[PDB]
């Protein structure tokens, strides 16, 4: 899972 | 209306570490704070005590909240494996703020972030839905054990957590  | 006060208590390979309490926005993202505050409860049966944060970018955000394959693949929500992004009316402002990891819209489970500097790019794609109330400093020196790709040198984890308030 992200955030980038 | 009251908005729910969460805490973690933290540990650096057992080594009790701190604490960390947050304020959940539940009087404008009320499914996405009901289903943090359940979580640290643990009220559900499953939850984050003994989770581990296995992301931490220092000067950027620490992520954790994966309790079921911990390494960011995994995690629940208290709905289902996933919801939908309740709304985006909070925006990352700062550190302290606490806001969902996701992998793509509408896929928010039980992982987390907590942001240590500002994050524009993530509003609009991450849900913010509380902010660090006391621990700030706590939160600071777990970027201690982080890198650049997030790997962590030791193992933080959730000792303990639940409700004050």
């Amino acid at each position: 899972a992200g955030p980038f | 209306m009251v908005n729910p006060t969460v805490f973690f208590d933290i540990a650096v390979d057992g080594e009790p570490l701190g604490r960390v309490s947050f304020e959940l926005f539940a009087d404008k993202v009320p499914k996405t704070a009901e289903n943090f505050r359940a979580l640290s409860t643990g009220e559900k049966g499953f939850g984050y005590k003994g989770s581990c944060f296995h992301r931490i970018i220092p000067g950027f955000m620490c992520q954790g909240g994966d309790f079921t394959r911990h390494n960011g693949t995994g995690g629940k929500s208290i709905y289902g494996e996933k919801f939908e992004d309740e709304n985006f009316i909070l925006k990352h402002t700062g550190p302290g703020i606490l806001s969902m990891a996701n992998a793509g819209p509408n896929t928010n489970g039980s992982q987390f972030f907590i942001c240590t500097a500002k994050t524009e790019w993530l509003d609009g794609k991450h849900v913010v839905f509380g902010k660090v109330k006391e621990g700030m400093n706590i939160v600071e020196a777990m970027e201690r054990f982080g890198s650049r790709n997030g790997k962590t040198s030791k193992k933080i984890t959730i000792a303990d957590c639940g409700q004050l308030e």
